[PDB]
């Protein structure tokens, strides 16, 4: 390694009328 | 920060389901003989019954609860309603229209679309509602979950978990 | 009005629909047309 | 620029299609008979086949995938994109009548509007930066695919698709 | 002031530029007062 | 190749009060 | 849309702008002896002594346009402010605190930095500011654009331009 | 999870630096005579020579990345997250007096707080996905540092950094 480095609107998933947000994996509680 | 009241009889059936699940080592049997989808599609018409008999009373408007419902259980099941015992099932359930994964929906049931009801405030915190339209979908999910209360008895027998 | 500026400010990354890998793009609505 | 070659015998059906439309003022009948959902099962099918009895090219899975994508893309297209004016209150029409939502466009539309599609489509994978490598494969499961509905040219367009209302 | 739909193209998505430190993003952090590990 | 396939608000860089879009490469006209 | 006026003589600076690089074939010499910085501390300044003798004489909320004018500039300039040519002078500079890429605002110029108002309705639109912080945002590009073009003369000499 | 060692030295003077503020009612004085930009500006220097001379940890450019991480993340995480109750009046006065905006806790603040951060990084790396291959490389450079920190805790770390009112 030499760095720790390496545009568009798009369409998202929508329920409820709103963009889903992404979501981080987690264990249910 | 939101808030969506679960009915006790529910919060008990929350519970259980952990209990039998983490503890008494049992697994929903898969698929469910009674899935998601047609749990939702009895919803929609025993709320028109409902309506024969301006805010809730809108039917349409109660069709798009129950698709939102649909697409945001089967985006959130295998990330954040899962038990780590439960992981195995998924794995495999999946991998066996175009020969695609079948989607949550139709292979889950009762048992984890009320987990949903648990992890839904802060999933709708992330997206941004209007005041109007949050207030109206809030009690959306209060009609429901009284649904899901009142027949309890039906949608969580208790011989839909597994030893094997 | 005093300031521009006011945590809201933080970003939420939403989830894509995905076609062949990617995300689908924006397309303003336009009459079809054949490129001869 | 991306580039995408249509058959020439699927070029003069896009001809014809417009001539239809536009001019003759015909529309194709909704929903399709055979529709696009069950157009891409049927080349899924015939491209297994085609894989393991012959002689990224011959990969069962990494087609099923495109088909997908087509069918994703062309339910959020045609409204915006694939659509001649005079065909605008078709949609509205046939849009309005599972949870009683609207069905997409996939299973009403047909081979016609699909092909149209093609057309539009290096446009849009344009904006979405593919990786080279993926890119070339994909591109080629497009010619495949084009070559196979060129091959079914008179079973997929019959004339008898067109309407006066 | 009523309602009857949920649903309204302002529903597409803006990617925005986001503060990089080692390469990536920097993430959220709520407001903590700061302690150590090992009291 | 056998696929075209391959969870945390973060801090934008924000200008005027509100948080900078993401630019494609583009020639001044 | 968003629409933000540029003066006339400005307008016709920007059209002399062109000229000079894709046809006449010159370069901005960099680093400009007056750059984008400077240009922009003699403003906040002048603002400061025009407002001594509402939202508009808001000496404060001057300081915030200038601010973000820079950071919009630093962000933008490689990416849509440059012209074909430019782009070998642009990947020369940069090359060359703790020894990092000088930022675009410390190299360029009065010519570049209206190139940016050309741009700037477009990347407004994309962040989706509020009503009333627009308009006040809007009227201080215009007071900034009066005062770029009021002094036309001193920003822009034809000598900032070279041909090798 | 991640773990970054912090040399015992170090460890020992996070336990002094509590004690000080919120048991003796002490503040480090700001804005510190040598400021965390100019402490790590040394610490690249230091590398740049040590490189060259001795005998990814050798890589100079590798070791700036990091430097520059390291100002942003403090600039960000300071006024949230490295506060003590106590110090918060400090903060607020000290931010209130290039175009007249904020000075960044980069240039007001020293070793003291610079410090503290080591003491929540690993839970703010978590949260954005590093590769393998680049943590690694990062989590060394910060031990470097670390051990750079520790080798001249006491130019770093004068005691009448401390204050009284």
């Amino acid at each position: 390694v030499t760095s720790f480095f390496p545009i568009t609107p798009f369409l998202p998933v929508v329920a409820f009328g709103r963009p889903l947000p992404k979501l981080a994996p987690q264990n249910f509680e | 920060t939101i808030t969506i009241e679960i009915p006790e009889v529910l919060k008990k059936q929350l519970e259980d389901d952990c209990y039998y699940i983490n503890r008494r080592k049992r697994l929903v049997k898969l698929p469910c003989q009674t899935n998601i989808i047609t749990i939702l599609e009895s919803y929609v018409k025993h709320f028109a019954i409902n309506a024969a008999f301006p805010a809730e009373k809108n039917v349409d408007l109660c069709k798009e609860m129950v698709d939102g419902l649909r697409i945001t259980f089967d985006y959130t099941l295998p990330l954040v309603l899962l038990y780590p015992y439960e992981q195995a099932q998924y794995k495999k359930v999946t991998s066996s229209e175009f020969d695609q994964p079948p989607p949550p929906s139709y292979i889950y049931g009762a048992q984890h679309l009320l987990r949903l009801f648990v992890k839904l405030p802060e999933i709708l915190g992330k997206m941004s509602f209007s005041e109007k339209n949050l207030k109206a979908l809030l009690k959306h999910f209060d009609l429901f979950l009284r649904f899901l209360a009142e027949y309890h008895d039906d949608f969580f027998p208790e011989s839909a978990y597994v030893a094997a």
